[PDB]
């Protein structure tokens, strides 16, 4: 906030 | 490799059939992950491989033997991410301090094997499944190492359920299970060239896994074929007392998903075309062009819409995902008894151990993370509301009502990116609006950009998964895109  | 690109329907057949049996399959995979994971082009995409592998397909063959099979899936090897719990190999989620953490098997597992799957091992992930710090490398975590990318070893594998995702591509095991929070299942998956599915939160029990939140979190399948996919759902898909969630699902069944593969999937569907800035990426075009044209020659009536509220849940998306992932973390940890019990602990275990944890990034979210005030705070509250509401609610449902669409479909994301010391050089997605609502998405290879895998996302409402495999199938069907990575 990405790819978690 | 004799079982290269072989679908699961094709390996059942022939072990049936006598041809094959699962200790053959299994020593197999386990040579070639020797070949390419280890050493080779050293994919590293096995973070740890399961030393009752072996023992596992004997029985499953002997069984077999015995006229006693458990169905489909029956001797089918695969790999599972590394947050997921599974004896007995650890579950370290890649950090060095779960290194001899082994707990249970979680209950999706509990339900491969009783399927008569062979679990192979453990994949790799971005640390954490990425939630540890800010400027991170996909694909990257202390105990595993860097995953690569097998289409070119020196770009990025995406994430967080990267070594999934290459394992899957490389032909490492007939399929491999992944998780997504934000992009983790359809990301990895499209920039490696394979079928990524990410079901609607409820569908698949995270009872057992290392978690970020509760409220977007899912296991799902990654599989090079949309059948092998469907394959794997309809035996992790169930009600698990232990994960609320699962109980919220409308009218669910023994429903086997393998019944969706219709070749005529996409006659008499409306599907609309997103209207994102990834349409326009470099050599996107062409590829996005005949995708659609593909949709409409199949029956599919294709016009292009724009996502309401796109992006508008990003605040409110963070908010929560800090606050659940203290809350589950901690519940996580004193459930199956960890050596860490709280955020704190493992902030400091890295600190004490920066060199090896802390040495590309740092622990930014973790810090962050320790110092919400809990799920009770009217500020989460209204910020899980909030996410949910803009993302299916106001955002993908108001898209698919306003002029009656079945589904959204949109490059998954852009191609994969040189592996460097500063963080991911994201080029964008349109996967995350299912991600937050908890909607089910599932991305398709639909070409390449200068040799590099690019993906089809579809996108459904709660629930949609079995029209959205029928799409899907329909779709690969007629153009079989996937192209397997040279070495």
């Amino acid at each position: 906030f990405x790819l978690f | 490799f004799p079982y290269a690109e072989t679908d699961v329907a094709d390996l059942q057949a022939r072990m049936t059939a006598g041809e094959l049996d699962s200790t053959t399959l299994t020593q197999a995979y386990l040579q070639r992950i020797a070949a390419l994971d280890r050493t080779g082009p050293r994919l590293r995409a096995v973070i740890e491989l399961n030393p009752d592998a072996l023992k596992e397909a004997a029985e499953r063959d002997r069984e077999r033997r015995d006229g006693r099979l458990r169905g489909p899936l029956h001797g089918i090897p695969l790999l599972l991410k590394d947050n997921i719990n599974a004896a007995p190999m650890a579950t370290s989620a890649g950090s060095l301090a779960l290194q001899g953490f082994r707990p249970d098997d979680a209950y999706l597992v509990r339900r491969l094997r009783d399927a008569g799957a062979v679990v192979l091992g453990k994949t790799n992930l971005s640390e954490w499944a990425n939630f540890r710090g800010n400027d991170s490398i996909s694909g990257w975590s202390a105990r595993g190492g860097q995953t690569r990318n097998p289409y070119r070893i020196s770009h990025s594998p995406c994430g967080s359920s990267s070594g999934s995702a290459v394992a899957v591509a490389a032909n490492l095991a007939s399929v491999a299970i992944g998780t997504e929070t934000d992009g983790s299942i359809v990301c990895p998956a499209a920039i490696n060239g394979v079928v990524g599915l990410k079901p609607t939160v409820g569908l698949v029990s995270r009872d057992g896994i290392i978690p970020i939140s509760f409220s977007q979190d899912t296991a799902g399948p990654m599989a090079r074929s949309v059948a092998d996919a469907a394959a794997v759902l309809t035996a992790i898909a169930g009600r698990d007392d232990a994960d609320p969630a699962t109980a919220t699902m409308p009218g669910r069944a023994v429903y086997d998903y393998t019944a969706r593969l219709d070749p005529q999937g996409l006659r008499g569907k409306r599907i609309g075309l997103l209207q994102t800035p990834l349409l326009k990426y470099r050599g996107m075009p062409p590829l996005i062009e005949q995708a659609a044209t593909e949709l409409r020659r199949a029956g599919a009536v294709v016009v292009p819409v724009e996502l309401p509220n796109q992006g508008a849940w990003a605040e409110a998306e963070r908010t929560l995902l800090l606050y659940e992932f203290k809350a589950g973390l901690e519940r996580y940890f004193n459930t199956h008894r960890a050596p860490l019990r709280s955020l704190a602990d493992l902030i400091a275990f890295n600190q004490a151990h920066s060199k090896q944890e802390l040495g590309l990034f740092g622990q930014e979210l973790l810090v962050e993370a320790d110092a919400t005030a809990g799920l009770a705070d009217p500020a989460y509250i209204r910020a899980r509301s909030d996410a949910r509401r803009l993302a299916g609610p106001e955002g993908i449902d108001a898209a698919l009502a306003a002029h009656q669409l079945d589904a959204l479909v949109a490059p998954t994301t852009g191609v994969a990116w040189p592996i460097r010391s500063e963080g991911d050089d994201f080029p964008g997605e349109s996967y995350s609006a299912a991600a937050v609502a908890g909607y089910p998405s599932l991305t398709v290879p639909m070409g390449q950009i200068d040799g590099l895998p690019v993906g089809l996302l579809f996108m459904g409402t709660a629930w949609s998964e079995p029209k959205l495999i029928e799409m899907a199938y329909a779709y690969e069907q007629r153009t079989r895109a996937r192209r397997p990575p040279h070495f």
